Protein backbone atom coordinates (compact mmCIF):
# COMPACT_ATOMS: atom_id res chain seq x y z
CA UNK A 1 0.00 0.00 0.00
CA UNK A 2 0.91 3.31 -0.83
CA UNK A 3 1.46 6.50 1.82
CA UNK A 4 -1.05 9.06 1.91
CA UNK A 5 0.59 11.89 3.80
CA UNK A 6 4.04 14.22 3.70
CA UNK A 7 4.40 12.16 6.66
CA UNK A 8 3.06 9.26 6.37
CA UNK A 9 5.79 9.11 3.01
CA UNK A 10 8.50 10.81 5.54
CA UNK A 11 7.98 8.45 8.60
CA UNK A 12 8.38 5.43 5.98
CA UNK A 13 11.86 6.72 4.81
CA UNK A 14 12.92 6.63 8.69
CA UNK A 15 11.54 3.28 9.04
CA UNK A 16 13.48 2.06 5.76
CA UNK A 17 16.30 4.01 7.20
CA UNK A 18 16.77 2.37 10.34
CA UNK A 19 15.31 -1.02 9.54
CA UNK A 20 17.99 -0.95 6.87
CA UNK A 21 15.12 -2.16 4.32
CA UNK A 22 13.60 -0.77 1.64
CA UNK A 23 9.86 -1.40 0.68
CA UNK A 24 8.29 -1.17 4.38
CA UNK A 25 4.96 -1.93 4.67
CA UNK A 26 2.66 1.47 5.87
CA UNK A 27 0.95 -0.92 8.50
CA UNK A 28 3.37 -3.38 9.56
CA UNK A 29 4.08 -4.18 13.23
CA UNK A 30 7.88 -2.62 13.89
CA UNK A 31 9.05 -5.88 15.84
CA UNK A 32 7.28 -8.31 12.90
CA UNK A 33 9.70 -5.93 10.62
CA UNK A 34 12.53 -7.67 12.99
CA UNK A 35 12.49 -5.03 15.15
CA UNK A 36 14.70 -4.32 18.57
CA UNK A 37 15.84 -1.78 21.02
CA UNK A 38 18.41 0.41 19.78
CA UNK A 39 16.80 0.55 16.35
CA UNK A 40 13.88 1.52 17.99
CA UNK A 41 15.70 4.49 19.82
CA UNK A 42 17.11 5.81 17.03
CA UNK A 43 13.51 5.36 15.18
CA UNK A 44 11.73 7.59 18.63
CA UNK A 45 14.84 10.02 19.01
CA UNK A 46 14.66 11.05 15.20
CA UNK A 47 10.78 11.02 15.09
CA UNK A 48 10.65 13.65 17.84
CA UNK A 49 13.74 15.73 16.64
CA UNK A 50 12.02 16.07 12.72
CA UNK A 51 8.66 16.97 13.69
CA UNK A 52 9.14 18.68 16.75
CA UNK A 53 6.75 16.40 19.12
CA UNK A 54 7.65 15.07 22.23
CA UNK A 55 6.32 11.74 21.74
CA UNK A 56 6.30 9.43 25.03
CA UNK A 57 8.11 5.83 24.24
CA UNK A 58 4.81 4.11 25.80
CA UNK A 59 2.91 5.73 22.76
CA UNK A 60 5.20 3.81 20.09
CA UNK A 61 4.82 0.36 21.89
CA UNK A 62 1.73 1.07 21.94
CA UNK A 63 1.16 1.98 18.07
CA UNK A 64 4.32 1.25 16.12
CA UNK A 65 2.90 1.29 12.59
CA UNK A 66 4.37 3.97 10.13
CA UNK A 67 0.29 4.49 9.69
CA UNK A 68 -0.92 4.75 13.14
CA UNK A 69 2.36 7.09 14.28
CA UNK A 70 1.29 9.51 11.77
CA UNK A 71 -2.35 9.98 13.08
CA UNK A 72 -0.71 10.87 16.83
CA UNK A 73 2.00 13.66 15.43
CA UNK A 74 -1.10 14.58 13.87
CA UNK A 75 -3.46 14.91 16.64
CA UNK B 1 8.74 -22.85 53.67
CA UNK B 2 11.46 -25.32 52.06
CA UNK B 3 9.95 -27.00 48.95
CA UNK B 4 10.96 -30.99 48.50
CA UNK B 5 10.55 -32.11 44.74
CA UNK B 6 12.66 -31.06 41.81
CA UNK B 7 9.56 -31.00 39.23
CA UNK B 8 7.12 -28.46 40.37
CA UNK B 9 10.04 -25.18 40.65
CA UNK B 10 9.80 -22.84 38.10
CA UNK B 11 13.62 -20.47 37.96
CA UNK B 12 12.03 -18.24 35.32
CA UNK B 13 9.34 -17.16 37.94
CA UNK B 14 10.09 -14.48 40.05
CA UNK B 15 7.70 -15.64 42.49
CA UNK B 16 9.47 -18.85 43.32
CA UNK B 17 12.49 -16.89 44.46
CA UNK B 18 9.82 -14.91 47.56
CA UNK B 19 7.77 -17.74 48.69
CA UNK B 20 11.13 -20.57 48.84
CA UNK B 21 13.39 -21.29 50.59
CA UNK B 22 15.89 -22.73 47.89
CA UNK B 23 18.59 -24.39 50.35
CA UNK B 24 17.50 -28.07 49.70
CA UNK B 25 16.15 -27.34 46.17
CA UNK B 26 20.04 -26.71 45.10
CA UNK B 27 21.13 -28.93 47.45
CA UNK B 28 19.45 -31.83 45.60
CA UNK B 29 20.36 -30.45 42.34
CA UNK B 30 23.91 -30.29 43.64
CA UNK B 31 24.38 -33.80 44.77
CA UNK B 32 22.11 -35.55 42.75
CA UNK B 33 21.59 -33.85 39.75
CA UNK B 34 24.32 -31.79 38.92
CA UNK B 35 23.84 -31.23 35.37
CA UNK B 36 19.26 -30.48 35.33
CA UNK B 37 17.41 -29.97 32.14
CA UNK B 38 14.91 -27.27 33.02
CA UNK B 39 11.45 -27.49 31.24
CA UNK B 40 9.61 -25.27 28.93
CA UNK B 41 7.76 -22.65 29.77
CA UNK B 42 4.93 -21.36 27.59
CA UNK B 43 6.74 -20.08 24.98
CA UNK B 44 10.40 -19.85 26.52
CA UNK B 45 12.39 -23.27 25.77
CA UNK B 46 14.10 -25.46 28.03
CA UNK B 47 17.42 -24.90 29.60
CA UNK B 48 20.41 -27.09 31.45
CA UNK B 49 20.55 -25.50 34.90
CA UNK B 50 24.42 -26.01 36.49
CA UNK B 51 24.32 -25.73 40.24
CA UNK B 52 28.30 -26.99 41.64
CA UNK B 53 30.48 -24.63 42.53
CA UNK B 54 33.29 -26.75 39.94
CA UNK B 55 30.85 -27.20 37.22
CA UNK B 56 29.78 -23.15 37.21
CA UNK B 57 33.74 -22.05 37.26
CA UNK B 58 34.71 -24.56 34.60
CA UNK B 59 31.83 -23.09 32.11
CA UNK B 60 32.39 -19.48 33.29
CA UNK B 61 35.62 -19.75 31.31
CA UNK B 62 34.58 -21.81 28.30
CA UNK B 63 34.01 -18.61 25.93
CA UNK B 64 34.76 -21.04 23.13
CA UNK B 65 32.16 -23.98 23.09
CA UNK B 66 29.74 -21.33 24.81
CA UNK B 67 28.84 -17.77 24.11
CA UNK B 68 27.60 -14.67 26.05
CA UNK B 69 26.68 -13.30 22.60
CA UNK B 70 22.92 -14.88 22.49
CA UNK B 71 22.06 -13.49 25.73
CA UNK B 72 23.87 -14.08 29.38
CA UNK B 73 20.66 -13.38 31.39
CA UNK B 74 17.55 -15.30 30.91
CA UNK B 75 15.21 -12.47 29.80
CA UNK B 76 17.60 -12.43 26.58
CA UNK B 77 18.61 -16.21 26.75
CA UNK B 78 14.84 -17.41 26.65
CA UNK B 79 14.04 -14.78 24.15
CA UNK B 80 16.34 -16.20 21.25
CA UNK B 81 19.13 -13.91 21.24
CA UNK B 82 20.32 -9.99 22.81
CA UNK B 83 20.10 -6.27 20.11
CA UNK B 84 23.48 -5.64 21.57
CA UNK B 85 25.20 -8.61 20.59
CA UNK B 86 28.73 -7.72 19.60
CA UNK B 87 28.33 -4.50 20.94
CA UNK B 88 27.91 -4.69 24.59
CA UNK B 89 31.00 -5.91 26.91
CA UNK B 90 28.35 -8.49 28.30
CA UNK B 91 27.14 -9.79 24.89
CA UNK B 92 30.55 -10.02 23.11
CA UNK B 93 32.79 -12.89 22.63
CA UNK B 94 35.88 -13.04 21.11
CA UNK B 95 38.70 -10.09 19.42
CA UNK B 96 35.84 -8.05 19.98
CA UNK B 97 35.10 -8.26 23.29
CA UNK B 98 39.16 -8.62 24.13
CA UNK B 99 40.05 -5.15 22.40
CA UNK B 100 36.94 -3.32 24.15
CA UNK B 101 37.74 -4.53 27.26
CA UNK B 102 41.28 -3.69 27.00
CA UNK B 103 39.84 -0.11 26.38
CA UNK B 104 37.28 0.39 29.63
CA UNK B 105 40.11 -1.79 31.82
CA UNK B 106 42.52 1.68 31.42
CA UNK B 107 39.49 3.62 33.49
CA UNK B 108 38.08 0.60 35.75
CA UNK B 109 41.91 -0.64 36.86
CA UNK B 110 42.83 -0.46 41.07
CA UNK B 111 45.44 1.95 39.59
CA UNK B 112 42.82 4.41 37.58
CA UNK B 113 39.87 4.41 40.71
CA UNK B 114 42.38 5.26 43.61
CA UNK B 115 40.65 8.84 43.32
CA UNK B 116 37.45 7.81 43.13
CA UNK B 117 38.01 5.28 46.25
CA UNK B 118 38.74 8.03 48.35
CA UNK B 119 35.39 9.96 47.28
CA UNK B 120 33.68 7.02 48.51
CA UNK B 121 35.01 6.63 51.66
CA UNK B 122 33.83 10.06 52.20
CA UNK B 123 30.29 10.28 50.54
CA UNK B 124 29.80 6.77 52.75
CA UNK B 125 30.65 8.04 55.80
CA UNK B 126 28.49 11.15 55.51
CA UNK B 127 25.51 9.32 54.59
CA UNK B 128 25.90 7.00 57.42
CA UNK B 129 26.89 9.33 60.22
CA UNK B 130 23.45 11.57 59.01
CA UNK B 131 21.73 7.95 59.45
CA UNK B 132 23.15 7.41 63.03
CA UNK B 133 22.02 11.20 64.01
CA UNK B 134 18.83 10.47 62.66
CA UNK B 135 18.24 7.04 64.41
CA UNK B 136 15.53 5.57 62.78
CA UNK B 137 15.24 5.41 59.46
CA UNK B 138 15.02 3.60 55.89
CA UNK B 139 18.99 2.08 55.46
CA UNK B 140 18.23 1.49 51.56
CA UNK B 141 16.94 4.69 50.55
CA UNK B 142 18.68 6.82 52.64
CA UNK B 143 22.06 5.47 52.61
CA UNK B 144 22.72 2.64 49.69
CA UNK B 145 20.90 4.29 46.92
CA UNK B 146 23.00 7.35 47.31
CA UNK B 147 26.45 5.50 46.63
CA UNK B 148 26.96 2.85 43.84
CA UNK B 149 24.75 5.06 40.90
CA UNK B 150 26.68 8.40 42.35
CA UNK B 151 30.00 6.59 41.83
CA UNK B 152 29.30 4.98 38.75
CA UNK B 153 27.77 8.39 37.02
CA UNK B 154 30.77 10.62 38.77
CA UNK B 155 32.80 8.36 36.60
CA UNK B 156 30.59 8.59 33.65
CA UNK B 157 29.53 11.78 33.69
CA UNK B 158 26.14 11.77 34.11
CA UNK B 159 24.79 15.30 35.68
CA UNK B 160 23.56 15.11 39.00
CA UNK B 161 19.84 16.67 38.21
CA UNK B 162 19.58 13.22 36.10
CA UNK B 163 20.78 10.52 38.66
CA UNK B 164 17.38 10.58 40.09
CA UNK B 165 15.35 9.55 37.65
CA UNK B 166 18.30 7.00 35.75
CA UNK B 167 17.60 5.34 40.03
CA UNK B 168 13.88 5.26 39.36
CA UNK B 169 14.82 3.11 35.54
CA UNK B 170 17.20 1.02 37.12
CA UNK B 171 14.43 -0.30 39.69
CA UNK B 172 12.52 -1.76 37.11
CA UNK B 173 14.70 -2.97 33.91
CA UNK B 174 15.49 -6.60 35.50
CA UNK B 175 14.40 -6.49 38.72
CA UNK B 176 10.84 -4.84 40.48
CA UNK B 177 9.68 -3.29 43.34
CA UNK B 178 6.18 -4.79 41.82
CA UNK B 179 5.38 -8.66 41.98
CA UNK B 180 3.31 -7.81 38.99
CA UNK B 181 5.46 -6.20 36.76
CA UNK B 182 4.40 -7.27 33.12
CA UNK B 183 7.75 -7.42 30.20
CA UNK B 184 6.50 -4.67 28.36
CA UNK B 185 7.35 -1.56 31.71
CA UNK B 186 10.53 -3.48 31.99
CA UNK B 187 11.19 -3.11 28.18
CA UNK B 188 10.04 0.71 27.78
CA UNK B 189 12.24 1.39 31.23
CA UNK B 190 15.48 -0.59 29.48
CA UNK B 191 14.52 1.49 26.46
CA UNK B 192 14.33 4.76 28.37
CA UNK B 193 17.81 4.53 29.43
CA UNK B 194 19.33 3.74 25.90
CA UNK B 195 17.16 6.81 24.87
CA UNK B 196 18.87 9.08 27.55
CA UNK B 197 22.58 7.66 26.83
CA UNK B 198 21.96 8.80 22.56
CA UNK B 199 21.38 12.53 23.66
CA UNK B 200 24.19 12.22 26.12
CA UNK B 201 26.69 10.25 24.09
CA UNK B 202 25.88 12.69 21.57
CA UNK B 203 26.32 15.84 23.95
CA UNK B 204 30.14 14.19 24.67
CA UNK B 205 31.02 13.68 21.14
CA UNK B 206 30.35 16.93 19.90
CA UNK B 207 31.56 18.78 23.57
CA UNK B 208 34.34 16.33 24.96
CA UNK B 209 35.01 16.55 28.76
CA UNK B 210 36.90 14.68 30.97
CA UNK B 211 34.27 11.86 31.70
CA UNK B 212 34.79 7.84 31.37
CA UNK B 213 32.36 8.75 28.15
CA UNK B 214 34.93 11.27 26.96
CA UNK B 215 37.66 8.44 27.02
CA UNK B 216 35.34 5.59 25.41
CA UNK B 217 34.25 8.57 22.32
CA UNK B 218 38.16 9.18 22.28
CA UNK B 219 39.09 5.25 22.09
CA UNK B 220 39.30 2.85 19.56
CA UNK B 221 39.39 -1.02 18.82
CA UNK B 222 41.64 -2.39 15.88
CA UNK B 223 42.62 0.94 14.51
CA UNK B 224 38.91 2.26 14.25
CA UNK B 225 36.51 4.76 16.52
CA UNK B 226 33.35 3.00 18.45
CA UNK B 227 30.11 3.59 17.28
CA UNK B 228 28.11 6.18 18.86
CA UNK B 229 25.84 2.45 19.23
CA UNK B 230 28.24 0.44 20.78
CA UNK B 231 29.11 3.33 23.39
CA UNK B 232 25.54 3.83 24.40
CA UNK B 233 25.21 0.18 24.82
CA UNK B 234 28.14 0.16 27.21
CA UNK B 235 26.56 3.05 29.08
CA UNK B 236 23.64 0.79 30.36
CA UNK B 237 25.66 -1.95 31.01
CA UNK B 238 27.76 0.53 33.37
CA UNK B 239 25.00 2.60 34.85
CA UNK B 240 22.70 -0.40 35.59
CA UNK B 241 25.89 -2.62 36.72
CA UNK B 242 27.54 -0.02 38.97
CA UNK B 243 24.43 0.36 40.35
CA UNK B 244 21.92 -2.62 41.71
CA UNK B 245 23.91 -5.57 42.45
CA UNK B 246 26.51 -3.41 44.95
CA UNK B 247 23.65 -1.50 46.21
CA UNK B 248 21.85 -4.88 47.01
CA UNK B 249 24.95 -6.04 48.26
CA UNK B 250 25.11 -3.62 51.31
CA UNK B 251 21.63 -3.40 51.97
CA UNK B 252 22.28 -7.21 52.50
CA UNK B 253 25.40 -6.84 54.51
CA UNK B 254 23.26 -5.11 57.31
CA UNK B 255 20.10 -7.25 57.34
CA UNK B 256 22.48 -10.26 57.54
CA UNK B 257 23.85 -8.60 60.86
CA UNK B 258 20.50 -8.21 62.77
CA UNK B 259 20.63 -11.91 62.21
CA UNK B 260 24.15 -12.18 62.95
CA UNK B 261 25.05 -10.30 66.25
CA UNK B 262 28.24 -12.33 66.80
CA UNK B 263 29.64 -11.35 63.54
CA UNK B 264 28.63 -7.80 64.02
CA UNK B 265 30.54 -7.46 66.93
CA UNK B 266 33.93 -9.17 65.42
CA UNK B 267 33.86 -6.87 62.47
CA UNK B 268 32.78 -3.69 65.28
CA UNK B 269 35.19 -4.59 67.76
CA UNK B 270 38.55 -5.14 64.79
CA UNK B 271 38.61 -8.44 65.40
CA UNK B 272 38.16 -9.22 61.72
CA UNK B 273 40.03 -7.44 59.26
CA UNK B 274 37.51 -5.31 56.24
CA UNK B 275 39.19 -7.33 53.59
CA UNK B 276 38.09 -10.74 55.17
CA UNK B 277 34.40 -9.37 55.70
CA UNK B 278 34.01 -7.98 52.60
CA UNK B 279 34.52 -11.34 50.86
CA UNK B 280 32.25 -12.43 53.14
CA UNK B 281 29.24 -10.06 52.35
CA UNK B 282 29.92 -10.60 48.74
CA UNK B 283 29.37 -14.98 49.76
CA UNK B 284 27.07 -14.38 51.52
CA UNK B 285 24.52 -11.69 49.34
CA UNK B 286 25.15 -12.89 45.89
CA UNK B 287 22.81 -10.93 44.73
CA UNK B 288 23.14 -11.77 40.76
CA UNK B 289 22.07 -15.10 41.60
CA UNK B 290 22.41 -16.34 37.69
CA UNK B 291 24.37 -15.78 34.58
CA UNK B 292 23.89 -17.91 31.54
CA UNK B 293 25.57 -18.93 27.64
CA UNK B 294 24.31 -20.59 24.93
CA UNK B 295 26.51 -23.48 23.50
CA UNK B 296 28.22 -23.22 19.77
CA UNK B 297 29.10 -26.57 19.78
CA UNK B 298 28.04 -30.25 21.47
CA UNK B 299 29.30 -30.84 24.95
CA UNK B 300 30.09 -33.65 27.28
CA UNK B 301 29.41 -32.72 30.93
CA UNK B 302 28.57 -36.12 33.57
CA UNK B 303 27.57 -38.15 30.81
CA UNK B 304 24.73 -36.27 29.56
CA UNK B 305 25.13 -34.40 26.36
CA UNK B 306 24.42 -30.31 26.06
CA UNK B 307 23.33 -29.69 22.33
CA UNK B 308 24.67 -26.65 20.44
CA UNK B 309 22.62 -24.02 20.67
CA UNK B 310 21.04 -25.04 24.26
CA UNK B 311 20.81 -22.43 26.72
CA UNK B 312 22.97 -23.09 30.02
CA UNK B 313 22.45 -21.14 32.90
CA UNK B 314 25.21 -20.74 35.83
CA UNK B 315 24.01 -20.46 39.05
CA UNK B 316 26.31 -18.55 41.65
CA UNK B 317 23.85 -18.78 44.64
CA UNK B 318 24.54 -22.49 44.27
CA UNK B 319 28.17 -22.01 43.97
CA UNK B 320 28.76 -20.15 46.80
CA UNK B 321 26.38 -22.58 48.68
CA UNK B 322 28.76 -25.87 47.46
CA UNK B 323 29.74 -27.67 50.86
CA UNK B 324 32.83 -29.40 48.71
CA UNK B 325 34.12 -25.82 48.63
CA UNK B 326 32.58 -23.92 51.58
CA UNK B 327 32.90 -25.90 54.87
CA UNK B 328 29.54 -25.04 56.57
CA UNK B 329 28.25 -22.99 53.85
CA UNK B 330 25.42 -21.97 54.89
CA UNK B 331 27.33 -20.04 58.22
CA UNK B 332 27.96 -16.28 57.86
CA UNK B 333 31.85 -16.43 58.92
CA UNK B 334 33.97 -13.49 58.52
CA UNK B 335 36.84 -14.90 58.87
CA UNK B 336 35.82 -17.77 56.38
CA UNK B 337 39.63 -18.67 54.78
CA UNK B 338 39.73 -19.23 52.02
CA UNK B 339 37.17 -17.37 50.43
CA UNK B 340 37.18 -18.24 47.00
CA UNK B 341 33.92 -17.19 46.14
CA UNK B 342 32.08 -16.71 42.66
CA UNK B 343 30.17 -13.71 43.37
CA UNK B 344 32.01 -11.80 40.18
CA UNK B 345 32.13 -14.88 37.87
CA UNK B 346 35.01 -15.76 36.78
CA UNK B 347 37.22 -16.44 32.98
CA UNK B 348 37.07 -13.84 30.29
CA UNK B 349 33.98 -12.04 31.27
CA UNK B 350 34.91 -11.77 35.01
CA UNK B 351 33.26 -8.43 36.48
CA UNK B 352 34.32 -5.34 35.13
CA UNK B 353 33.59 -3.77 38.67
CA UNK B 354 34.36 -6.34 41.00
CA UNK B 355 37.19 -3.44 42.61
CA UNK B 356 34.98 -0.98 42.61
CA UNK B 357 32.30 -3.60 43.98
CA UNK B 358 34.62 -4.42 46.49
CA UNK B 359 35.29 -0.61 46.87
CA UNK B 360 32.06 0.20 48.23
CA UNK B 361 31.06 -2.39 50.04
CA UNK B 362 34.48 -2.35 51.90
CA UNK B 363 33.78 1.46 52.86
CA UNK B 364 30.07 0.95 53.98
CA UNK B 365 31.94 -1.52 55.90
CA UNK B 366 34.81 0.81 57.29
CA UNK B 367 32.39 3.60 58.17
CA UNK B 368 29.33 1.21 60.09
CA UNK B 369 32.18 0.03 61.93
CA UNK B 370 33.08 3.21 63.71
CA UNK B 371 30.25 4.89 63.48
CA UNK B 372 27.95 2.75 65.02
CA UNK B 373 27.48 0.70 67.93
CA UNK B 374 24.72 -1.48 66.55
CA UNK B 375 21.72 -1.72 64.74
CA UNK B 376 17.89 -2.73 64.88
CA UNK B 377 15.14 -4.21 62.03
CA UNK B 378 12.28 -1.59 62.83
CA UNK B 379 8.96 -2.87 60.54
CA UNK B 380 8.85 -5.59 57.65
CA UNK B 381 11.47 -4.98 54.80
CA UNK B 382 10.17 -5.47 51.10
CA UNK B 383 11.59 -7.08 48.70
CA UNK B 384 12.82 -7.42 44.75
CA UNK B 385 10.64 -9.34 42.34
CA UNK B 386 13.49 -10.79 40.05
CA UNK B 387 14.83 -14.43 38.80
CA UNK B 388 18.11 -12.60 38.26
CA UNK B 389 18.76 -10.59 40.77
CA UNK B 390 18.05 -10.82 44.88
CA UNK B 391 17.89 -8.52 47.27
CA UNK B 392 15.46 -5.54 49.14
CA UNK B 393 13.42 -2.39 48.06
CA UNK B 394 13.44 -0.71 51.39
CA UNK B 395 14.64 -1.67 55.17
CA UNK B 396 13.76 0.23 57.88
CA UNK B 397 16.41 0.07 60.74
CA UNK B 398 17.02 1.66 64.02
CA UNK B 399 20.88 2.56 64.11
CA UNK B 400 22.57 2.69 67.56
CA UNK B 401 25.13 6.07 67.34
CA UNK B 402 28.66 5.79 68.32
CA UNK B 403 28.61 9.36 69.84
CA UNK B 404 32.45 9.50 71.00
CA UNK B 405 33.23 8.30 67.58
CA UNK B 406 31.10 11.01 65.83
CA UNK B 407 31.84 13.75 68.06
CA UNK B 408 35.59 13.74 66.38
CA UNK B 409 34.72 13.06 63.28
CA UNK B 410 33.33 16.74 63.72
CA UNK B 411 36.19 19.07 62.93
C1 LIG C 1 28.98 -6.67 44.12
C2 LIG C 1 28.40 -6.20 43.01
C3 LIG C 1 28.61 -6.89 41.64
C4 LIG C 1 28.28 -8.15 41.30
C5 LIG C 1 27.61 -9.20 42.21
C6 LIG C 1 28.65 -8.36 39.91
C7 LIG C 1 28.50 -9.51 39.16
C8 LIG C 1 28.98 -9.72 37.88
C9 LIG C 1 29.14 -11.00 37.20
C10 LIG C 1 28.81 -12.38 37.81
C11 LIG C 1 29.62 -10.76 35.98
C12 LIG C 1 29.95 -11.81 34.89
C13 LIG C 1 28.75 -11.90 33.95
C14 LIG C 1 29.00 -12.88 32.84
O1 LIG C 1 29.94 -13.71 32.96
O2 LIG C 1 28.27 -12.83 31.81
C15 LIG C 1 29.78 -9.33 35.83
C16 LIG C 1 30.25 -8.68 34.71
C17 LIG C 1 30.29 -7.32 34.50
N1 LIG C 1 30.09 -6.35 35.48
FE1 LIG C 1 29.63 -6.78 37.47
N2 LIG C 1 29.21 -7.18 39.44
C18 LIG C 1 29.20 -6.26 40.47
C19 LIG C 1 29.68 -4.97 40.39
C20 LIG C 1 29.85 -4.26 39.22
C21 LIG C 1 30.09 -2.84 39.10
C22 LIG C 1 30.21 -1.84 40.28
C23 LIG C 1 30.19 -2.54 37.80
C24 LIG C 1 30.44 -1.14 37.20
C25 LIG C 1 31.52 -0.90 36.46
C26 LIG C 1 30.02 -3.76 37.05
C27 LIG C 1 30.05 -3.90 35.68
C28 LIG C 1 30.19 -5.07 34.96
C29 LIG C 1 30.48 -5.16 33.54
C30 LIG C 1 30.67 -4.00 32.55
C31 LIG C 1 30.54 -6.66 33.24
C32 LIG C 1 30.82 -7.33 31.87
C33 LIG C 1 32.30 -7.73 31.79
C34 LIG C 1 32.62 -8.56 30.57
O3 LIG C 1 31.68 -9.00 29.86
O4 LIG C 1 33.82 -8.80 30.31
N3 LIG C 1 29.82 -4.79 37.95
N4 LIG C 1 29.39 -8.73 37.00
P1 LIG D 1 15.75 -4.62 23.41
O1 LIG D 1 15.95 -5.39 22.01
O2 LIG D 1 14.52 -5.28 24.21
O3 LIG D 1 17.10 -4.75 24.28
C1 LIG D 1 17.64 -3.82 25.21
C2 LIG D 1 19.10 -4.03 25.48
C3 LIG D 1 19.89 -3.50 24.32
C4 LIG D 1 19.45 -3.26 26.71
C5 LIG D 1 19.42 -5.49 25.68
O4 LIG D 1 20.79 -5.89 25.72
C6 LIG D 1 18.81 -6.29 26.79
O5 LIG D 1 17.61 -6.57 26.79
N1 LIG D 1 19.68 -6.71 27.87
C7 LIG D 1 19.21 -7.47 29.01
C8 LIG D 1 19.42 -6.62 30.27
C9 LIG D 1 20.83 -6.78 30.73
O6 LIG D 1 21.45 -7.81 30.46
N2 LIG D 1 21.41 -5.79 31.46
C10 LIG D 1 22.76 -5.86 31.99
C11 LIG D 1 22.83 -6.89 33.14
S1 LIG D 1 23.38 -6.24 34.76
C12 LIG D 1 25.06 -6.90 34.71
O7 LIG D 1 25.46 -7.55 33.73
C13 LIG D 1 25.97 -6.62 35.87
C14 LIG D 1 27.37 -6.98 36.14
N3 LIG D 1 27.67 -6.46 37.36
C15 LIG D 1 26.57 -5.81 37.84
N4 LIG D 1 25.53 -5.91 36.94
Amino acid sequence: REPRNETESRLRRIFEEVLHSEDVDVEANFFELGGHSLQATKLVSRIRSEFDAELPLRDFFEHPNVAGLAVLIGG
Amino acid sequence: PIPDDISTINLTDPRTYEVNDLSEYWRQLRTTRPLYWHPPVGDAPGFWVVSRYADVMALYKDNKKLTSEKGNVLVTLLAGGDSAAGKMLAVTDGAMHRGLRNVLLKSFSPQALKPIVDQIRVNTTRLVVDAARRGECDFAADVAEQIPLNTISDLLGVPAADREFLLKLNKSALSSEDADQSATDAWLARNEILLYFSELVAERRAKPTEDVISVLANSMVDGKPLTEEVIVLNCYSLILGGDETSRLSMIDSVQTFTQYPDQWELLRDGKVTLESATEEVLRWATPAMHFGRRAVTDMELHGQVIAAGDVVTLWNNSANRDEEVFADPYAFDLNRSPNKHITFGYGPHFCLGAYLGRAEVHALLDALRTYTTGFEITGEPQRIHSNFLTGLSRLPVRIQPNEAAIAAYDS
